[PDB]
């Protein structure tokens, strides 16, 4: 019986529910009270980088955390270098329709995407030519949310048709599909390991899939809107979700529950993107109130803000050395804060 | 209709029987995590301007 | 030694990025939307005469078009509408015949009903604001010689009016014209296509060229 | 020579205006003025306080307060320096006091013609976005404050009636006759300029928009409504010292007795000035917004 097999799915998530509060031991606001806080953390903007002529919708920062890749409805993906602003590199995308970016680990290749549902590899060390596109994978029924590299040869993506993807650039077939979300999937994080990935979606809900097994191995709930934004934390086991309902959620992946609520009453815009410190004890996220606000993981309490932009902060990230944040922004210009 | 119920069902299932910890260790393990590497992160210890390439 | 290289290789960038932007700020950009078995494709196939997402590339008494098709979006609109944000205008449009023709939900749901609240959530929403809207209402030979047969009351019940087709035709105008809330900053022009016209591309012309005009007023104070 | 305290007085007993503090219509004057600059000075600070009003038409429209402004304060030096305190003056100081009024004057109104200048490259290019061509921008501005500069300050450095008696102007009893004939002239120039390129704007709109076929004028008619507004409150408003100023060029020292009350066609010059802002301010439907 249908009927009989929708009432039992409510039997688990009693149970689910039982088995979580019976772990909720003590907030994280109380084993972390007598921490010394942080304190007023106050950043500059060393650079501006300028050549955008419309809204900057993703930035990735490299492994080598000097050069960077920002993708612009212009239908440009410029890649930079931080340090002496110059252009590096400038490539025409075919689609000016661009919502995602990234730069593989390796640093010969970058990928791309958007509303064309299809995830374009540029090669960059092509043997005295120019800038090449290397493939394109077209799978995904949806628009193109998120791309990140595990290596030169695979990519985990996320679209708007409620599924993610593990492709083989060599051959351009999707080599995995991740299935179970019920909203369009926003964004989503590779760990450090490369073996879990976490997803947010529209559901207002995080899962966690396994890339070789393909499985979902946990759902975390508690935001009442859009997930926008999601990262790992530096140690993979936690990570973040910033959501519509302006606010972000600490969740810990081997216990199953929500941890920390970063929030504020002045704060009712929307978070678009997340980020953590290379130790992780600070949050920064954009909102879309023009501003990035830099909580401390630990407390609740939020501790500088980086207003620079004249309209919303779109796009963040930090390197992989944790000397500079990057921010782009609706308004055609990225900054990066010491 | 059958097919989403017992694929829900079954997810359900295996997501329910996995072995959870209490929040308090989660939470010592994470503020022991930030604690450790609080001497490498130039956000939270502002470096020395002649160590730091943005400003140099 | 490398770094002067550097720094003329990034000049020349700079340069082609300005050519580049100068150019595309020269062109006119249209946002096509629509029900799903409007006239999409007749206003497509007929304004070219001059997946994801579609770009039509046109130029008609030297002014350069370019027309985004995004129907094949399946995902939830609200996510990706703001990409649109800054066009010179959309395109909407709607199936007259489909006003005694019901959606797949087959019990109470009228199509015509389901095609203007997809124009009221579009035309009020907060992005679309200053920009105008071309409206096209197809299948008008099939709406003039279905009206003969069922009357209008099936859509519209508190219809009280000639049964003849410039009557109903001008109603259904009037009634999607007063879903337009912002009243005040756009407008919204309207136009009954065939399947052989011979002059939608003009009306688009006209429409754009009005558009122009009143944002240059617009630009100088004037207005 | 101009040190002697006796060349003023004997120029003002040979035009008949010598007269041997605060009269009844200097107060309600000086609040005037004080009025028109806080009205310029909020344009300037709204103009300045919002980041959508950083294109170059703002920065016209600003030109044309700071313009208003300065007219505001010449007018109050003016009105407290003249009167009993002309005999305690040297002919440099009254120099000086007359010139700041034809500078900010001649500043205001060649800040109208800047504006009705980009308005018109404006309309007529027509383009899809307008783009901020800076090298106008400076160079339009610079042009109306050089040339107000030159032409203003052109009576001290020379060209006045001190060594020819005959030739003095019975408004301005220390200005030459001819100088104040080439200002009217420059005057007049300008007044044409700015009519024919508003004229000009509203009749590319209205032979742009006849040619489009529609279903269902309106906006051809409110253009018609600010271009008469905005040349009638100029036209009116400085119309009657013009024709002081060629009345007072035509006759002979004594014979025509309304140019002793000139007073009366300044204030109404200057209350063109500030009337400005409100005309630029009220009509955009955008800066009425951006005031709250
Ligand atoms: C574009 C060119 C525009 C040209 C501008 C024309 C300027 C016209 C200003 C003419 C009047 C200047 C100020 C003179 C005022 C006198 O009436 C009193 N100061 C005399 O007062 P007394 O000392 O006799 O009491
Ligand atoms: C003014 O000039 C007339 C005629 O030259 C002269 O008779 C009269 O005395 C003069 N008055 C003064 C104060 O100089």
């Amino acid at each position: 019986e249908l009927d009989q097999l929708r009432q039992e799915a409510e039997q688990l998530k009693n149970q689910i529910r039982d088995a979580r509060k019976a772990c909720a031991d003590a907030t994280l606001s109380q084993i972390t009270n007598n921490i010394d806080p942080v304190g007023r953390i106050q950043m500059r903007t060393r650079r501006t980088l300028r050549g955008h002529l419309a809204k900057i919708y993703a930035m990735h920062w490299g492994t080598d955390s000097r050069l960077l890749v920002s993708a612009s409805q212009d239908g440009k993906l410029i890649i930079w270098d931080s340090y002496t602003t110059n252009k590096v590199h400038a490539i025409p995308l075919r689609s000016s329709w661009v919502m995602t970016c990234a730069y593989a680990p390796s640093g010969n290749y970058v990928a791309c995407g958007g509303l064309d549902n299809i995830c374009s590899i540029y090669n960059l060390k092509t043997r005295e030519g120019n800038v090449r596109v290397s493939r394109e994978l077209a799978g995904h029924t949806g628009y193109l949310s998120c791309c990140r590299f595990l290596d030169d040869n695979q990519i985990v993506t996320s679209s708007g048709d409620t599924t993610c993807a593990l492709w083989d650039i060599e051959t351009g077939q999707q080599t995995t599909t991740f299935t179970g979300h019920t909203g369009d999937v926003m964004s989503l994080s590779l760990a450090p390991d490369t073996r879990l990935f976490v997803s947010g979606a529209c559901d207002a809900s995080a899962k966690l899939w396994d890339v070789r097994e393909g499985m979902c191995r946990q759902t975390f709930t508690g935001h009442e809107s859009d997930i926008n934004a999601i990262c790992f934390f530096p140690n993979g086991n936690a990570f973040a979700t910033g959501s519509d309902d302006a606010t972000c959620r600490l969740f810990d992946l081997r216990a199953d529950q929500e941890l920390m609520t970063y929030s504020h009453d002045n704060i009712i815009c929307g978070i678009t993107s997340v980020s953590f410190s290379k130790s992780g004890r600070l949050l920064l996220a954009g909102y879309d109130d023009f501003n990035c606000n830099v909580w401390d993981a630990l407390k609740a309490d939020r501790a500088g803000v980086l207003a620079g932009h004249d309209n919303r902060v779109s796009c963040l990230g930090v390197t992989d050395d944790g000397m500079a944040v990057a921010t782009g922004s609706w308004d055609s210009f990225l900054k990066i804060w010491n | 209709s059958i097919a989403q119920a017992r694929k829900l069902v079954e997810q359900l299932k295996m997501e329910a029987n996995i072995d959870r910890i209490k929040v308090s260790k989660a939470a010592a393990d994470l503020m022991a995590y930030c604690e450790a590497h609080a001497k490498e992160d130039p956000l939270l210890t502002p470096v020395p301007a002649s160590e730091n390439p943005f400003r140099e | 030694a490398e770094d002067k290289a550097a720094v003329e290789r990034s000049k020349m960038i700079d340069r082609n990025l300005r050519e580049d932007g100068e150019k595309a700020a020269r062109e006119v950009k249209l946002l096509l939307l629509g029900a799903g078995e409007s006239g999409k494709s007749t206003i497509v196939k007929q304004m070219k005469i001059i997946t994801g997402i579609v770009e039509t590339h046109f130029t008609f008494k030297d002014l350069h078009f370019k027309m985004f098709d995004v129907g094949a979006q399946r995902s939830e609109r609200k996510k990706w509408i703001h990409c649109f944000e800054g066009v010179t205008a959309i395109i909407f449009c709607v199936a007259l015949s489909d006003y005694d023709l019901v959606l797949a939900e087959d019990e109470e749901m009228n199509r015509m009903h389901e095609s203007m609240k997809l124009f009221d959530s579009i035309c009020n929403n907060k992005w679309f604001t200053d920009t105008s809207i071309i409206l096209f209402l197809n299948k008008k030979d099939l709406f003039e010689e279905k009206i003969k047969k069922s009357p209008l009351t099936i859509c519209y019940p508190e219809y009280a009016g000639s049964n003849t087709y410039e009557e109903a035709a001008a109603y259904i105008q009037c009634q999607f014209e007063d879903l337009n809330k912002r009243k005040d900053t756009k407008e919204i022009y309207t136009h009954f296509t065939c399947a052989t016209d011979t002059k939608n591309v003009q009306f688009v012309f006209d429409a754009v060229t009005d558009v122009i005009i009143k944002n240059n007023l617009k630009d100088c104070g004037l207005f | 020579d101009y040190v002697n305290y006796d060349i003023i007085v004997r120029h003002y007993n040979y035009t008949g205006k010598l007269n041997i503090s605060i009269k009844l219509t200097s107060v309600v004057f000086i609040l005037i003025c004080c009025f028109i600059i806080l009205e310029n000075i909020f344009v300037l600070l709204t103009i300045w306080k919002t980041k959508k009003f950083h294109r170059p038409m703002y920065y016209f429209i600003g030109n044309l307060a700071l313009s208003d402004l300065l007219a505001g304060v010449a007018y109050t030096a003016n009105l407290l320096l003249s009167g009993a305190t002309t005999y305690k003056l040297t002919p440099a100081q009254w120099f000086l006091r007359e010139g700041s009024m034809f500078v900010a004057l001649s500043a205001s109104v060649f800040s109208l013609l800047a504006i009705a200048i980009e308005r018109y490259i404006t309309m007529l290019k027509m383009k899809l976005h307008n783009g901020s061509n800076n090298f106008r921008l400076f160079l339009l501005i610079s042009a109306c404050w050089v040339i107000s500069l030159i032409l203003g300050g052109l009576p001290i450095m020379g060209w006045n009636c001190i060594s020819a008696l005959s030739s003095c102007s019975t408004v301005l009893p220390l200005y030459h006759k001819h100088y104040i004939l080439f200002c009217t002239t420059v005057f007049t120039l300008l007044l044409l300029s700015i009519v024919i390129l508003y004229c000009r704007i509203y009749s590319l709109v209205r032979t742009r928009s006849r040619r489009l076929t529609f279903r269902k004028s309106e906006k051809s008619l409110a253009l018609l409504k600010t271009v008469i507004i905005v040349l009638s409150v100029f036209i009116a408003c400085w119309a009657p010292l013009f024709i002081l100023l060629l009345l007072d060029v035509g006759c002979k020292v004594k014979t025509c007795d309304i140019l002793f009350r000139a007073e009366y066609f300044l204030v109404l010059a200057v209350l063109n000035s500030g009337t400005n802002p409100i005309i630029y301010t009220l009509t955009n439907k955008e800066m009425r917004r951006a005031f709250i």
